Protein backbone atom coordinates (compact mmCIF):
# COMPACT_ATOMS: atom_id res chain seq x y z
CA UNK A 1 0.00 0.00 0.00
CA UNK A 2 3.00 2.67 0.61
CA UNK A 3 4.75 1.79 -2.26
CA UNK A 4 1.61 2.06 -4.38
CA UNK A 5 0.40 5.33 -2.42
CA UNK A 6 3.98 6.94 -3.14
CA UNK A 7 3.89 6.00 -7.06
CA UNK A 8 -0.08 7.52 -7.40
CA UNK A 9 1.14 11.12 -6.35
CA UNK A 10 3.66 13.54 -5.59
CA UNK A 11 1.44 15.71 -3.18
CA UNK A 12 2.14 13.69 -0.02
CA UNK A 13 6.19 14.78 -0.31
CA UNK A 14 4.75 18.26 -0.20
CA UNK A 15 6.57 18.73 2.94
CA UNK A 16 9.95 18.17 2.04
CA UNK A 17 9.23 20.04 -1.38
CA UNK A 18 8.23 23.29 0.38
CA UNK A 19 11.46 23.64 1.85
CA UNK A 20 13.34 23.73 -1.48
CA UNK A 21 10.34 26.33 -2.85
CA UNK A 22 11.00 28.15 0.14
CA UNK A 23 14.77 28.64 -0.81
CA UNK A 24 14.38 28.93 -4.14
CA UNK A 25 11.81 31.51 -3.63
CA UNK A 26 13.91 33.36 -0.98
CA UNK A 27 16.74 33.78 -3.66
CA UNK A 28 15.08 34.86 -6.40
CA UNK A 29 13.18 37.17 -4.89
CA UNK A 30 17.46 38.36 -3.22
CA UNK A 31 17.47 38.87 -7.08
CA UNK A 32 14.58 40.80 -8.25
CA UNK A 33 15.39 43.11 -5.24
CA UNK A 34 18.13 44.55 -7.64
CA UNK A 35 15.36 45.70 -10.33
CA UNK A 36 14.83 48.37 -7.73
CA UNK A 37 15.81 52.15 -7.50
CA UNK A 38 15.40 52.84 -3.70
CA UNK A 39 14.84 56.49 -5.26
CA UNK A 40 18.30 56.90 -6.78
CA UNK A 41 18.28 57.89 -10.53
CA UNK A 42 18.91 54.40 -11.22
CA UNK A 43 18.60 50.81 -10.56
CA UNK A 44 21.76 49.40 -12.33
CA UNK A 45 24.87 50.79 -11.20
CA UNK A 46 26.79 51.66 -14.61
CA UNK A 47 24.44 54.45 -15.35
CA UNK A 48 25.70 56.00 -11.63
CA UNK B 1 -2.42 46.75 3.64
CA UNK B 2 1.44 47.79 3.03
CA UNK B 3 0.64 50.52 1.19
CA UNK B 4 -2.39 51.86 3.48
CA UNK B 5 0.59 51.76 6.27
CA UNK B 6 3.22 53.17 4.52
CA UNK B 7 0.93 55.59 2.47
CA UNK B 8 -1.76 56.50 3.73
CA UNK B 9 -4.22 57.63 1.09
CA UNK B 10 -1.91 58.57 -1.67
CA UNK B 11 -1.29 58.07 -5.34
CA UNK B 12 1.37 59.95 -5.70
CA UNK B 13 3.53 58.15 -2.71
CA UNK B 14 1.92 54.87 -3.86
CA UNK B 15 4.05 55.97 -6.91
CA UNK B 16 6.80 56.12 -5.18
CA UNK B 17 6.35 52.84 -3.13
CA UNK B 18 6.75 51.04 -6.54
CA UNK B 19 10.06 51.46 -7.21
CA UNK B 20 11.11 49.70 -3.72
CA UNK B 21 8.38 47.23 -4.83
CA UNK B 22 8.80 43.68 -3.64
CA UNK B 23 9.64 44.84 -0.51
CA UNK B 24 6.03 44.94 0.20
CA UNK B 25 5.26 41.54 -1.19
CA UNK B 26 7.96 39.90 0.68
CA UNK B 27 6.21 41.04 4.13
CA UNK B 28 2.68 40.26 2.71
CA UNK B 29 3.96 37.07 2.44
CA UNK B 30 5.61 36.64 5.69
CA UNK B 31 2.91 37.67 7.81
CA UNK B 32 0.56 34.94 5.61
CA UNK B 33 3.13 32.55 6.85
CA UNK B 34 2.24 32.99 9.72
CA UNK B 35 -1.59 33.18 9.69
CA UNK B 36 -1.59 29.58 8.27
CA UNK B 37 0.20 28.23 10.28
CA UNK B 38 -2.55 29.40 13.23
CA UNK B 39 -4.74 27.20 12.13
CA UNK B 40 -2.33 24.32 12.02
CA UNK B 41 -1.45 24.85 15.44
CA UNK B 42 -4.95 24.56 16.59
CA UNK B 43 -5.74 21.09 14.08
CA UNK B 44 -2.60 19.55 15.50
CA UNK B 45 -3.64 19.94 18.75
CA UNK B 46 -7.02 19.62 18.91
CA UNK B 47 -8.31 17.72 15.89
CA UNK B 48 -6.40 14.32 16.75
CA UNK B 49 -9.50 12.06 16.83
CA UNK C 1 31.55 50.53 -23.48
CA UNK C 2 29.05 50.17 -25.90
CA UNK C 3 27.03 53.79 -26.24
CA UNK C 4 28.70 54.57 -23.08
CA UNK C 5 27.57 51.47 -20.89
CA UNK C 6 30.43 51.18 -19.16
CA UNK C 7 31.10 47.61 -17.55
CA UNK C 8 33.79 44.36 -16.94
CA UNK C 9 32.52 41.05 -18.14
CA UNK C 10 33.26 38.50 -21.66
CA UNK C 11 31.86 39.56 -24.80
CA UNK C 12 30.22 36.34 -27.26
CA UNK C 13 28.37 35.87 -30.16
CA UNK C 14 24.52 36.06 -29.22
CA UNK C 15 21.46 34.21 -30.04
CA UNK C 16 19.45 36.70 -29.19
CA UNK C 17 17.21 38.35 -32.04
CA UNK C 18 16.59 42.03 -31.31
CA UNK C 19 14.26 43.95 -33.51
CA UNK C 20 15.54 46.75 -35.63
CA UNK C 21 14.28 49.00 -32.35
CA UNK C 22 16.39 47.21 -29.64
CA UNK C 23 19.91 48.21 -28.29
CA UNK C 24 20.66 46.40 -24.85
CA UNK C 25 18.99 42.84 -23.27
CA UNK C 26 18.50 42.36 -20.05
CA UNK C 27 18.52 39.75 -16.71
CA UNK C 28 15.65 39.95 -14.35
CA UNK C 29 18.23 41.96 -12.44
CA UNK C 30 17.91 44.45 -14.24
CA UNK C 31 21.41 44.20 -15.28
CA UNK C 32 22.62 44.18 -19.16
CA UNK C 33 23.07 41.12 -20.38
CA UNK C 34 23.04 41.63 -24.21
CA UNK C 35 24.01 44.35 -26.67
CA UNK C 36 23.64 45.08 -30.30
CA UNK C 37 27.19 46.49 -31.50
CA UNK C 38 26.98 49.89 -32.93
CA UNK C 39 28.94 49.01 -35.89
CA UNK C 40 28.95 45.41 -36.83
CA UNK C 41 25.25 44.93 -36.59
CA UNK C 42 24.93 42.04 -34.26
CA UNK C 43 24.05 41.11 -30.98
CA UNK C 44 26.54 40.03 -28.37
CA UNK C 45 26.23 38.37 -25.16
CA UNK C 46 27.68 39.97 -21.66
CA UNK C 47 28.75 37.72 -18.92
CA UNK C 48 30.70 38.62 -16.00
CA UNK C 49 34.69 37.47 -15.41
Amino acid sequence: KIQDSLSSTASALGKLQDVVNHNAQALNTLVKQLSSKFGAISSVLNDI
Amino acid sequence: DCTMYICGDSTECSNLLLQYGSFCTQLKRALTGIAVEQDKNTQEVFAQV
Amino acid sequence: NFNGLKGTGVLTESNKKFLPFQQFGRDIADTTDAVRDPQTLEILDITPC
